[PDB]
């Protein structure tokens, strides 16, 4: 997982 | 050349070590706050940061926190943002 915006 | 100029990137260098860099990188939890500041939905900053993080680290170093400063700033007031890291976004240490 990544991006912790969405 | 690159999107980003040594003035555009010297401010973005301010904010990325205005959240405590590490080793020239900046953790989501730094970067997050700081894209949604721009007032942009986590949209513009779930797109800017990929396109930002040239490593894929879960972090924004130097050089890719600025590629998200001029994504999450243009988003305000000039346009949205595109998904696809162009390769005139790439800094010079991706050679
Ligand atoms: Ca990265």
């Amino acid at each position: 997982s990544t991006n912790p915006f969405r | 050349p690159w999107a980003v100029k040594p003035e555009d990137k010297a401010k973005y260098d301010a904010i990325f070590d205005s959240l405590s860099p590490v080793n020239g990188f900046l953790s989501g939890d730094k970067v997050k706050p700081v894209l949604l500041n721009s007032k942009l939905p986590v949209d513009i900053l779930g797109r800017v940061w990929e396109l930002s993080d040239i490593d894929h680290d879960g972090m924004l170093d130097r050089d890719e926190f600025a590629v998200a400063m001029f994504l999450v700033y243009c988003a305000l007031e000039k346009e949205p943002v595109p998904m696809s890291l162009p390769p005139a976004l790439v800094p010079p240490s991706k050679r």
